[PDB]
């Protein structure tokens, strides 16, 4: 039983215990929440054990278990540098997501925990599978649990939201499936170790690129294909929102490393000016739009759109710096956007019952712990240094500028507007007068739970912001394998 | 109002009405001269302009280790 | 064996008028079909494209025998609906093996188990059921033009009889009239197509027609236009019987009007026999050289119908509010996928065809089984909804509206999840078996240059997903309109049950309530096995997919 | 991790579990506990049978592949003239 | 020369940095070839890191005289900056080239 | 205080010889060729498996 298969098995045992413990003890709801939390903790503990044993400079997939009982659809698991940190981010985030809803579900708690635990197994399976069809099977398997999570525990407009996220993702994924099936037909197999060895013809690469890019653009999302995010990420329960923004957005980013950079390098090189136009447009249009967004979670949801454009531009830079920056920005956005949704969807929305920004003012006066963390998360969302958000933005933007300067400059302008919308929101909530006259009751400050799910998130971004080498050390050799090009005097040694 | 009891707010009817109008605004969009031009400016022209500049200047320069007597122009 | 059972059952049925024999006759039909599986399992120890039997009027292939068994197994599963009472009484004091196998329990069962329900009083129902099966298996094994006609009428006439056998329902007699009248028109096109083959070729033998087709596929005086044109007319009649668009209008009306238990059999068994029959006829008439023959190939009627079924099935299902009409339109969209795989005549598409047909039959069976079980479960529930009160044939079709499923997740959460799994398998969400079925059809269509049809298949799939999601939303996003029956649990409304030993001597006496009334084991187990096959297919796919791979290799074996 | 007997023993165990949940009957009452060995026993029997089927399928598919290279050979050798 | 450490024994490429003569069917040898491509590129680049490092110490040590004393260290970095860059194996794996053309 | 203590005791010392605990974390994570062996057999087996399907899927009608 490989460590990687252990990762997928623990959350399934937790589901079993959650749904059977009543036959051994009316069981208290606190029991279910404790089973689910410990389950995610042991999954985090296993992912940390794997990371200690992980080797930073191996071109072999590590911790793979030999199957040799070949079938039509077999599940092979393996990990290298590009997948190791996405696996860690999934295992760190999900316990925080569980605590972020400890008190705010209050109904169908068994269903919420089983759905949350199942989502962990599926999302981890996405980052661990060593086959392109296996990748697709898990990328899509999460829609029905996502569809039912929003509908069971979402806000007032959760019906329109759940439909939007289901149908957008399916429609785009159906175009990715067509591209994937063409690959398996030509090659005979979708296993990574032998599909990357193959060489597709240019026009095949061109049509393979559109099919895959249409799906990755719905999931980034790119601007104009992002209606589903505006609805789903806001109407979802807080735990759903954290998982949706901090893990699910990353699948398309990790999928660019496994599905287009190795097999479609000519198409990627010849179409970067189209990816960059869409990437540049998304940086500006989203930034201007979130400046005028009045729902606090939708403002924070809309920020994810702007940052996802920056690491989408990085992965197509064909440079070592852009690709490392893209993973580091995708990781950084995972912590910071998780904290900002806890601040908005968890702290403000539980106190007031509303998310309109018009009703908030001067919260610093009564809530100095919320404002202290909120400001640090508003700095991190603005790409301020000593946050992992700056190291990722600077490396991602440097690659974008070097690959194509006109897009780099425009994507650079995000340094202004991210700051602009992040600080403007911060002032209309924490500063900007005395406590809002709409509040009749006074508000309490962060509970111990709220303090420690924020302190944990702001610790990860800051420590990684001062020493990003912890992550870059395990990306240097694997990131190198996805670069496409040669130097005049280093190529073809004899 | 929600599942978990919150504090008592002075829920202003005017602000509540404003936040509902925004959430429902998509149902009332119509194609007119104005709405067609704006939607054509943002979606087609400005993106196609950037795509033109990105396409035209892809590979035009390299800054790496450039010296005096050696240009930045690459094409 | 099917013929001995039909004759033997009829003789036993002929000399009785007791409607309490109906449940017993249904069980004997299950036993009889089990022997039919045994005799056809015995017959698979040979490899051949075909062995003509009985003077050359019939034939047997490995494919034919595999799908005889599948038809028998589907019929045994469906026959459970009329062989076991819908509800049972369970208690922990009568749960051991020593209890079920040595002791007896006694209580007033009649009202609890619906002993006198309409679907338990039709003596001849299992017998007409076996008649349809005989037509279906004879059609699979048919080698001759006259044998084709006789088998299709035998299966068709039985289905008309089953649609009307509930003779006191105004809905059922109306649905029986519609199927017979439009079905009789369809049978003229089959007879016309078969007759035009005979008048031109001079033979009723499918062997001889294939020989005539094969020599005429070269690269003057008797150019063989008749073969494609006749099979085109011949195929149109078979497209009606599978409810393929644009020949599909009858089925949403017939499926909704006839009782749900009848709909289960009527909507499943007929597609399997026609599609399997069509598969061989597509293979042996498929021209190789691009000549004037291939340009008039009758199989474009299949490709056009697959296109039209993909659109009609998904678009028209958007506004359906009655659950049985939605399933009818959901079926039409799925025969669109099935017909695409039949039209691409590749090794890959024929494997995809074989797998898709079996997994959809299993999946559609589950949806009907779950729908009947939810109907039998609402006995201990009441509602004040004014819409539900105005429904017709409530006893024959207890669930008629999607709105009736509102909050079923709060009435029975795990049964609601089985419905959701089945419906998510219909959309094609991985790793459910439905996804893998659509995936194989798309990969085979893509590999043969069917790009335009593959793109419409994906686009219509998103539209189809909307009404699938709409069923799921009613079950999970809303609280139910059904309340538990107060008089079933009122702290003093308790009925009595006696537990007695082998000698009919008392052992214990327990007072019971409505919460001791459960779904019968046959229906829960069948739902549970099929639901887990749908969900866990990715771990169990080797033998199932290898069977079809071998079957296609025999069919294609140069 | 695809063992025919272990998987199908578990499949039969899962069938009983889902069945009891569908009936909304308790998952583990001690007098009914014989059923899980029974369901898992029948599940194990189905998978010993699937073992033999898979063996015969592998032999037959392996035989077909040989016939396919055989057909390609004698066609290619005939083209040598 | 600096002795080869025990760590710099388990990761030495036993194969030359090239794809000529590699049978892409055989997985071990192709993977070794990709390993040799990347490690040579990284080895060449850390040369620039050490030259950059030395030039820094030279610059401070020489102060204003850095424009006249650190010349050899200046050029060596510039040559490395002109040539060394991790470009991956993927182009060379997929595209053969010959000098006798 | 813990950071100062842990860093000091984790140093390799004046000599290059690793610590007692340093050698344990290297012995456990040896994998001298294990990932290289297992991966090679998996890739070759699936390459053959893709070959067998290519034969069956392209057989002459
Ligand atoms: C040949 C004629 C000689 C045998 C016929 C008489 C046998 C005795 C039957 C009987 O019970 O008589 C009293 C019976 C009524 O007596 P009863 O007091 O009412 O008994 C209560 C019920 O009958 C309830 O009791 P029951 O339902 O058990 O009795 C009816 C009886 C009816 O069964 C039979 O009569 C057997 C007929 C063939 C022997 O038995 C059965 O239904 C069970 C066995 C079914 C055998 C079916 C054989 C089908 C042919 C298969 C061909 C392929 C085989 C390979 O009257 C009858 O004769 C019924 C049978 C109808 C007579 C025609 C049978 C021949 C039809 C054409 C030949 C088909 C071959
Ligand atoms: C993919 C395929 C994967 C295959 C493997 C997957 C796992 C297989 C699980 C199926 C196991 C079914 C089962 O045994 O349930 C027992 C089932 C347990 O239900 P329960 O909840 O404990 O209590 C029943 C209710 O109180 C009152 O009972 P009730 O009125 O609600 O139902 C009456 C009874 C039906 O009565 C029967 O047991 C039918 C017996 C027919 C003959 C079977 C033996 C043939 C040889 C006869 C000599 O219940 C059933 O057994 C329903 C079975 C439904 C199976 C449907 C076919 C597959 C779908 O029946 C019993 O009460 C004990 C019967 C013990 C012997 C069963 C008959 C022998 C079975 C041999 C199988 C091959 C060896
Ligand atoms: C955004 C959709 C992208 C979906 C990805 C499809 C997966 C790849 C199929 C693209 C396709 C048709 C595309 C037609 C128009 C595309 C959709 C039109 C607008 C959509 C609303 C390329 O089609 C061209 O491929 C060229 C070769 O590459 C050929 O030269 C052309 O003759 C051929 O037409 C199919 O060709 C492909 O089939 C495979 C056999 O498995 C063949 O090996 C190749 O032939 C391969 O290329
Ligand atoms: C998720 C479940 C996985 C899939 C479940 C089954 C998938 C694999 C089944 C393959 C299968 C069953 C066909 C029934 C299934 C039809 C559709 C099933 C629904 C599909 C869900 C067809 O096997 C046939 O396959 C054909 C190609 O496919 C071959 O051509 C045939 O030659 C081959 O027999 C196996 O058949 C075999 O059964 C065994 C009996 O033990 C037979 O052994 C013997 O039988 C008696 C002498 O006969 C003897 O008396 C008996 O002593 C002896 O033991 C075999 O002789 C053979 O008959
Ligand atoms: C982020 C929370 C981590 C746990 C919290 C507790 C530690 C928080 C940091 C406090 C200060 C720790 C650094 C003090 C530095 C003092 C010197 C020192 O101790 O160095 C010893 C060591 C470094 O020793 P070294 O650099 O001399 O050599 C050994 C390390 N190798 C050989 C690999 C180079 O520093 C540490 O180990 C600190 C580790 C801190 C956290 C490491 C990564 C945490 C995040 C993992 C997930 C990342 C992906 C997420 C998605
Ligand atoms: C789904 C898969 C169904 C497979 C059924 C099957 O193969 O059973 C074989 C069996 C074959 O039995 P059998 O005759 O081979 O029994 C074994 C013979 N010895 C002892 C020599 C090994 O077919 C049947 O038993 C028919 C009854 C089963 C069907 C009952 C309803 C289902
Ligand atoms: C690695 C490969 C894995 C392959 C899949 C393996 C299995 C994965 C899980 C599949 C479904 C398992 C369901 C587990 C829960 C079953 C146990 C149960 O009964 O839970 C009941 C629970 C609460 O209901 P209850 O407590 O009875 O009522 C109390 C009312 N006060 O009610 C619930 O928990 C229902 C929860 C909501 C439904 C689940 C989330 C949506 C699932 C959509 C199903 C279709 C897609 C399946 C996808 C499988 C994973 C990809
Ligand atoms: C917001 C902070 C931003 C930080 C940005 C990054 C730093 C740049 C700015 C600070 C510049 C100086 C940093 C400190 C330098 C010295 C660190 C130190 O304490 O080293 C001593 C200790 C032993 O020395 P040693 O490394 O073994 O020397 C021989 C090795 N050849 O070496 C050790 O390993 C001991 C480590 C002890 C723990 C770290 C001590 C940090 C000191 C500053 C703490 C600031 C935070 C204060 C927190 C609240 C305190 C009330
Ligand atoms: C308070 C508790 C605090 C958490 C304590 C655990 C978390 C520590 C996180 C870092 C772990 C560092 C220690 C370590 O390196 O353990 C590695 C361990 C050594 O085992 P090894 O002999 O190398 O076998 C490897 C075979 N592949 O590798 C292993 O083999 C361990 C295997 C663990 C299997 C866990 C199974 C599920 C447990 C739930």
């Amino acid at each position: 039983m490989s460590l990687l298969y252990v990762l997928l098995i623990i959350p399934i045992i937790g589901i079993f215990l959650i749904s059977t413990i009543d036959s051994f003890y009316f069981f208290n709801v606190s029991y279910y929440k404790k089973i689910a939390l410990i389950t995610t903790i042991l999954n985090l503990i296993v992912s940390l054990i794997i990371y200690i044993l992980f080797d930073f400079s191996n071109n072999q997939f590590q911790f793979i278990q030999e199957n040799l009982d070949l079938s039509f659809y077999d599940i092979y698991l393996g990990v290298d540098g590009v997948s190791i940190y996405f696996v860690l981010l999934t295992t760190i985030i999900m316990p925080i997501a569980l605590v972020s809803n400890w008190n705010s579900i209050t109904n169908n708690i068994k269903s919420y925990l089983i759905i949350m635990l199942l989502l962990e197994t599926l999302l981890l399976a996405v980052f661990l599978v060593l086959d392109v069809l296996l990748f697709y099977i898990f990328f899509e398997s999460i829609l029905p649990p996502l569809f039912i999570l929003i509908g069971l525990f979402g806000s007032s407009n959760k019906v329109r939201a759940s439909f939007y996220i289901f149908l957008y993702t399916l429609l785009g994924s159906l175009f990715l499936l067509l591209s994937i099936l063409t690959m398996s037909s030509i090659v005979g197999t979708t296993y990574f170790d032998v599909l990357l060895k193959s060489s597709f013809e240019y026009t095949t690469q061109l049509f393979l690129f559109f099919g895959i890019f249409i799906a990755f653009a719905v999931k980034t999302p790119v601007w104009g294909l992002n209606s589903w995010l505006l609805r789903a990420h806001v109407e979802s329960p807080l735990g759903g929102s954290i998982v949706l923004a901090a893990i699910v957005l990353k699948l398309s980013l990790y999928g660019v490393f496994r599905l287009i950079l190795p097999i479609l390098p000519q198409a990627s090189l010849n179409l970067t000016y189209i990816v960059y136009a869409i990437g540049a447009i998304t940086v500006l249009y989203a930034s201007f739009s979130t400046l005028r967004t009045v729902d606090v979670k939708e403002l924070i949801a809309y920020s994810s759109v702007a940052h996802a454009a920056i690491y989408l531009m990085g992965v197509f830079s064909n440079t070592i710096q852009g690709l490392e920056g893209a993973i580091l920005l995708g990781l950084a956005h995972g912590f910071v956007s998780s904290g900002l949704f806890i601040c908005a969807g968890g702290i403000l929305y539980d106190r007031t019952g509303t998310r309109l920004i018009y009703f908030f003012r001067g919260l610093t006066q009564i809530m100095p712990l919320f404002s202290l963390f909120f400001f640090i998360l508003c700095l991190g969302n603005a790409g301020t240094p000593l946050t992992l958000n700056f190291v990722g933005e600077f490396m991602s933007l440097y690659g974008t500028l070097e690959r194509l300067p006109i897009a780099g400059m425009l994507a650079s302008t995000s340094i202004i507007f991210s700051a602009a919308y992040s600080i403007y929101m911060y002032n209309r909530i924490a500063f900007g007068g005395s406590v809002s006259l709409y509040f009749i009751d006074c508000f309490r400050d962060l509970t111990k739970r709220e303090f420690f799910i924020l302190f944990t998130l702001v610790s990860f971004t800051v420590i990684l912001g001062i020493y990003p080498s912890f992550v870059l050390d395990g990306l240097h050799y694997n990131i190198s394998s996805v670069v496409y090009g040669i130097e005049p005097n280093a190529s073809y040694l004899t | 109002m929600a599942g978990l009891q919150h504090y008592k707010i002075a829920m202003d009817p005017a602000l509540v009405r404003l936040g509902s109008m925004i959430s429902n605004r998509y149902k009332y969009f119509r194609w007119t001269k104005r709405t067609a031009l704006v939607s054509f400016m943002y979606v087609v022209v400005v993106p196609s302009t950037i795509g033109y500049l990105a396409y035209k200047t892809d590979g035009l320069w390299d800054l790496r280790a450039k010296r005096r007597g050696d240009l930045i122009s690459e094409r | 064996m099917i013929m001995i059972s039909i004759l033997s059952l009829l003789l036993s049925t002929s000399v009785t008028l007791r409607r309490d024999m109906s449940i017993l006759f249904n069980r004997i039909s299950i036993i009889a079909l089990a022997y039919c599986i045994l005799h056809d399992t015995m017959s698979l120890s040979f490899i051949s494209k075909g062995i003509g039997l009985h003077g050359g009027l019939l034939h047997i292939t490995n494919l034919t025998q595999i799908f005889h068994i599948f038809i028998f197994i589907i019929s045994i599963l469906i026959l459970q609906l009329t062989s076991f009472y819908p509800r049972k009484v369970w208690i922990p004091e009568y749960s051991s093996l020593k209890d079920i196998f040595f002791n007896k329990i006694l209580y007033y069962r009649t009202k609890i188990i619906n002993k006198m329900g309409e679907h338990m009083k039709i003596i001849e129902y299992p017998l007409i059921l076996l008649f349809v099966i005989s037509g279906a298996v004879f059609l699979i094994s048919t080698n001759d033009l006259v044998s084709i006609f006789l088998s299709i009428e035998l299966q068709s006439y039985g289905l008309y009889l089953l649609s009307t056998i509930y003779r006191n329902s105004e809905l059922s007699t109306t649905g029986g009239l519609i199927y017979f009248l439009l079905g009789g028109l369809s049978s003229c096109f089959i007879l016309l197509g078969t007759s035009l083959l005979y008048v031109n070729s001079g033979t009723t033998s499918l062997d001889g027609l294939y020989i005539l087709n094969s020599i005429s596929d070269v690269n003057s005086w008797y150019k063989p236009y008749y073969l494609n044109f006749s099979l085109l007319i011949f195929s149109i009649g078979f497209l009606f019987k599978v409810s393929a668009a644009p020949f599909h209008f009858w089925s949403p009306d017939v499926y909704d009007a006839i009782p749900t238990i009848v709909t289960t059999f009527v909507a499943i068994i007929a597609k399997i026999s026609i599609f399997i029959f069509l598969l061989e006829l597509v293979y042996y008439t498929n021209s190789n050289a691009n000549s004037y023959l291939s340009e008039f190939s009758w199989t474009y009627a299949l490709l056009i119908s697959s296109l039209l079924s993909l659109i009609i099935g998904t678009v028209v299902g958007l506004t359906q509010f009655r659950i049985k009409r939605l399933l009818a339109y959901s079926t039409i969209s799925h025969v669109g996928f099935i017909l695409l795989a039949l039209s691409v005549s590749s090794i890959e598409s024929t494997q995809a065809f074989i797998f898709y047909l079996i997994q959809y039959s299993i999946s559609n069976l589950n949806a009907f089984f779950i729908l009947i079980t939810i109907g039998f479960s609402l006995y201990g529930y009441v509602t004040n909804n004014k819409e539900y009160k105005s429904l017709l044939d409530k006893n024959n079709s207890p669930i008629q509206l999607i709105s009736q499923l509102k909050g079923y997740f709060y009435i029975n959460p795990l049964l609601s999840l089985s419905l959701a799994i089945t419906i998510f398998s219909f959309v094609g969400v991985p790793p459910l078996v439905g996804f893998f079925a659509k995936q194989m059809v798309l990969s085979a269509a893509l590999d043969n240059g069917y790009i335009f049809l593959s793109l419409i298949a994906i686009i219509t799939s998103v539209i189809g997903a909307v009404y699938y999601l709409n069923v799921i939303k009613e079950i999970f996003f809303y609280s139910p309109e059904h309340e538990v029956n107060p008089v079933l649990n009122e702290s003093d409304s308790n009925f009595s049950l006696r537990i007695l030993n082998e000698k009919n001597v008392l052992i214990r006496s327990v007072l019971l309530k409505g919460r001791n009334i459960f779904i019968s084991s046959p229906f829960s187990i069948t739902i549970s096995i099929i639901t887990n096959v749908i969900l866990l297919f990715i771990f169990m796919n080797k033998e199932w997919l290898s069977m079809g791979t071998i079957l296609v290799q025999i069919l294609f074996s140069a | 991790m695809v063992n025919r007997i272990l998987f199908w023993t578990g499949f039969g165990l899962a069938v009983r579990f889902w069945q009891l949940g569908i009936e909304m009957r308790p998952f583990f009452n001690r007098k009914s506990l014989w059923a899980y060995p029974l369901f898992g026993g029948v599940g194990a029997s189905f998978g010993y049978w699937l073992q033999s089927i898979d063996e015969k399928q592998t032999k037959m598919l392996e035989e077909r592949k040989q016939a396919i290279l055989e057909k390609r050979a004698r066609r290619a050798q005939r083209q040598a003239e | 020369p600096t002795p080869e450490s025990e760590a710099f024994l388990a990761k030495k490429p036993q194969v030359p940095p090239t794809f000529d003569g590699v049978d892409y069917e055989d997985n071990k040898r192709l993977k070794q070839a990709q390993d040799a491509i990347i490690r040579e590129q990284w080895v060449q680049v850390m040369m620039g890191r050490l030259v950059r490092e030395e030039l820094s110490k030279c610059y401070y040590r020489e102060g204003v005289n850095h424009l006249e004393k650190c010349g050899k260290l200046r050029e060596r970095y510039l040559q490395l900056l002109a040539n060394a860059k991790v470009k991956g194996y993927l182009f060379e794996q997929q595209n053969y080239w010959s000098k006798e053309n | 205080a813990s950071s100062f203590v842990i860093y000091n005791i984790s140093r390799p010392g004046p000599n290059g010889e690793p610590s007692s605990l340093h050698k344990w974390f290297s012995k456990i994570s040896d994998y001298k060729d294990e990932w290289e062996t297992r991966n090679t057999l998996m890739a070759a087996a699936l390459e053959q498996a893709a070959h067998d399907k290519h034969l069956l899927l392209t057989a002459e009608r």
